[PDB]
RNA sequence: GUUUUCGGAACUGAGGCCAUGAUUAAGAGGGACGGCCGGGGGCAUUCGUAUUGCGCCGCUAGAGGUGAAAUUCUUGGACCGGCGCAAGACGGACCAGAGCGAAAGCAUUUGCCAAGAAUGUUUUCAUUAAUCAAGAACGAAAGUCGGAGGUUCGAAGACGAUCAGAUACCGUCGUAGUUCCGACCAUAAACGAUGCCGACUGGCGAUGCGGCGGCGUUAUUCCCAUGACCCGCCGGGCAGCUUCCGGGAAACCAAAGUCUUUGGGUUCCGGGGGGAGUAUGGUUGCAAAGCUGAAACUUAAAGGAAUUGACGGAAGGGCACCACC
RNA sequence: UAAAGUUGCUGCAGUUAAAAAGCUCGUAGUUGGAUCUUGGGAGCGGCCGUCCCCUGCUCGGCGCCGGCCCGAAGCGUUUACUUUGAAAAAA
């Protein structure tokens, strides 16, 4: 069944984008999806999102610009370390110059550039650009 | 059509989508209280009863189970109420 | 322990009569000296005394069965027919 | 109309007051306890007919069993057969009721 | 999509979004415990119990106006039945299989849906082993089982 | 000597107190219940012509079968017409790009037995799940073992033709088999040549089951309510159409898409062509055979899709006395 | 060894080119829904940035009139993870 939640709603933002909707639809809201669409609202990826807080897992509405190429998942959560998280983002973003690779680590959820300051490291959920 | 207000939607086609499929999943199905000409009492029965229940005193049998909404037995009166 | 590996009851003919005769004997040997329930008293004491009778040592009730099994599969369509016959030749 | 029997039997199993076997019974007969006699179709027939008799005199029913008195165990719940059954309280099942 | 069958279906309850009493209910929380007390006495599974209440006394969820929900009430109490009621029904429906099995023994199809029910108690089993609800050395066996209703 | 004030340790008794202790009920699952639905399954039962045989009756010399014939039947009366009886198969037309079932597969009526999807649900349990080495159930036809039965058909074989030859196609007979019961066997182009679970991504008209709503029409009859139609909607079910979604070597594909912008989870499995699913060893089996399964050697191709040609004892048009009539 | 994305973890393919077990159940294995602490404040620059904090319970000195501050020791679910440190033979 539905084992990767981050990775259905992910993916699920992105074939919108293909296509071109205005606001898409993701069943399930986990404190790790807010925690990842936050990340892509600071740096101006989506257009403001809300979710609906009814009585089971929530439901997202997020709103969409024509910025995102695509916002794909690393599966499963790869331990990262500091001394290769340039072999990371030599052989999964486009350039140098833009694209993400948020992180999680034990200061939060934040992306990859983020962690160069803390100097702190962690597991991977996944990358936009 | 790229561009739909998926906030707030129409109730002419919310009540359309399926009960789990709507934005917040809301049942279709309610109570109501009856009364028999029968009897005077009033009672409260599921519209989707399943189970077939009489009146006190042996009077007359209250609704039918069906396989959706519990047939409402003739003659008797009714009014739908919410909470 | 499992003492034997297919040949069962009929291992006590060793190694004669040949392969398809012992095997044939065996769903018969097995069944012939298998205590059945007895349907009058429930007891498993239903056990063949000769060839055709079969006794029961709870009620001492003996059953004129088969030679090898308690009921004959051919005894019991018979049964069957005349139970359906009787009840159509005078409604 | 068997299920009904059969779940009636269990819940007099752990709340009615029943007394299983034959000779029980008959005692339970003629102290006028019994309420509901239970026969497996596999009994005796005198004893089949001694029963309705006694139970005649003692007002008592008797609801004449469909299977045999192997399963008749395994209605009462029990992994030993019974040929006669007698219910002094029912408890709170409805058997007698229907 | 079921565990025994190829079918996807979709159909079940959709609970209200409010989470309070209805308010055309005007019984009160030891009222409602003790009719399913009664219900608990002459004989009924939890899952009954909840339907005849929707139906004549119109509670919407036990859970909303009583805190607790069917089992957790007669298990306080001490009306509970001893082995869970999922398990009782798939045990139901096992000795009858067997017990049509015993006089249809060409029917290979009712001996296909036999281990279906078979896969089935056995996994309930070591679910409910985990949560204590049965005691370890507690172990389905297919003839023992048809005194068990 | 002695108990205690004393620190420490253990145990029993009364309590006071906690905001006294249990997240939610998955467009995850099991289970209950409701009216259904269905060539799903088993047991029994019933019916229908037909076929073949037999009997009687009628009238008669041919009948069969073929491209053409013959083998074969026939005045001992064949074939054909009638009336019956008997036997074993079979379940036409209705029958569908309809349903059901895990797949193989499943169609006379009726009864029984137990099972099930889907829908409906403000019922219950509360993560019980997904995929699965090993292992287990079922698994067409053929083949095998016992019985029972053996109409039609028909491997083998026998003949009659055809033919240069035909131990082949065609024809006449015809054994095992085809049928049932009980045991085996475990393979099929078992194909959708397409793992399962989950999410997402165009519309369109139909269809099947369930539910909801709605003018009217038509049955009950005496209305409501249930049926039959009609107009929509929801759930999922077999499918189709449609297109620059997208992909693909392309044919084609709403999945074979969301794939260098490469990571949802998870089994099985492929590595040029042969040698070869062979040898061997193990192992299952009554056997036939199944499962597991090499190498030596040899080879520069084998293959997939598509285009143009030529070709066809392929089709549809047309034409020529170096073609025919 | 690279070429070899022709061993494919990164990174292969399995409709027809080699190729998804006939089908289902199933144990190890593998993988598993959501849900339990945020925000407010003080310091400064041109609404934001950064520091700071929501730790508890014996022994000695900036001292003060039992009580306050301060330095020092220990305890206060555990692993995975991550950063820091130590320890690390040369070649």
């Amino acid at each position: 069944v539905r084992m990767n939640v981050l990775a259905d709603a992910l993916k699920s933002i992105n074939n919108a984008e293909k296509r071109g909707k205005r606001q898409v639809l993701i069943r399930p809201c986990s404190k790790v999806i807010v925690r990842f669409l936050t990340v892509m609202m600071k740096h101006g990826y989506i257009g403001e999102f809300e979710i609906i807080d009814d009585h089971r897992a929530g439901k997202i509405v997020v709103n969409l610009t024509g910025r995102l190429n695509k916002c794909g998942v690393i599966s499963p959560r790869f331990d990262v370390q500091l001394k290769d998280l340039e072999k990371w983002q030599n052989n999964l973003l486009p350039s140098r110059q833009f694209g993400f690779i948020v992180l999680t680590t034990s200061a939060g959820i934040m992306d990859h550039e983020e962690a160069r300051r803390k100097h702190t490291g962690g597991k991977i959920l996944g990358f936009f650009f | 059509p790229l561009a739909k207000d998926l906030l707030h939607p129409s109730p002419e086609e919310e009540k359309r989508k399926h009960k789990k499929k709507r934005l917040v999943q809301s049942p279709n199905s309610y109570f109501m209280d009856v009364k028999c000409p029968g009897c005077y009492k009033i009672t409260t029965v599921f519209s989707h009863a399943q189970t077939v229940v009489l009146c006190v005193g042996c009077s007359t049998v209250l609704c039918q189970p069906t396989g959706g909404k519990a047939r409402l037995t003739e003659g008797c009166s009714f009014r739908r109420k919410q909470h | 322990a499992k003492r034997t590996k297919k040949v069962g009851i009929v291992g006590k003919y060793g190694t004669r009569y040949g392969a398809s005769l012992r095997k044939m004997v065996k769903k018969i040997e097995i069944s012939q000296h298998a205590k059945y329930t007895c349907s009058f008293c429930g007891k498993t004491k239903m056990k063949r005394r000769a060839v055709g009778i079969w006794h029961c040592g709870s009620c001492m009730k003996t059953v004129a069965g088969g030679a090898w099994t308690y009921n004959t599969t051919s005894a019991v369509t018979v049964k069957s027919a005349i139970r359906r016959l009787k009840e159509l030749k005078d409604q | 109309s068997l299920e009904s029997i059969n779940s009636r039997l269990q819940l007099v199993m752990k709340s009615g007051k029943y007394v299983l076997g034959y000779k029980q019974s008959l005692k339970m007969i003629r102290q006028g306890k019994a309420k509901l006699v239970i026969l497996a179709n596999n009994c005796p027939a005198l004893r089949k007919s001694e029963i309705e008799y006694y139970a005649m005199l003692a007002k008592t029913g008797v609801h004449h069993y469909s299977g045999n008195n192997i399963e008749l165990g395994t209605a009462c719940g029990k992994y030993y057969r019974v040929c006669t059954l007698s219910i002094i309280d029912p408890g709170d099942s409805d058997i007698i009721r229907s | 999509g079921r565990m025994h069958a190829p079918g996807k279906g979709l159909s079940q309850s959709a609970l209200p979004y409010r989470r309070s009493v209805p308010t055309w209910l005007k019984l009160t929380s030891d009222d409602v415990k003790e009719q399913i007390y009664k219900l608990a006495k002459k004989g009924l599974t939890p899952s009954q119990i909840g339907v005849i209440l929707r139906d004549s006394h119109g509670v919407a969820q036990v859970r909303f106006v009583t805190g607790n929900k069917i089992l957790r009430i007669l298990k306080s109490k001490g009306l509970a039945p001893d082995l869970p009621e999922d398990l009782y029904h798939l045990i139901k429906k096992a000795v009858a299989v067997r017990k049509h099995l015993e006089r249809n023994r060409k029917d290979k199809d009712a001996k296909f849906r036999l281990i279906l029910i078979e896969s089935r108690i056995h996994r309930l089993a070591r679910y409910y082993k985990t949560k204590r609800v049965l005691p370890p050395n507690w172990k389905y066996e297919s003839s023992t089982a048809s005194a068990l209703v």
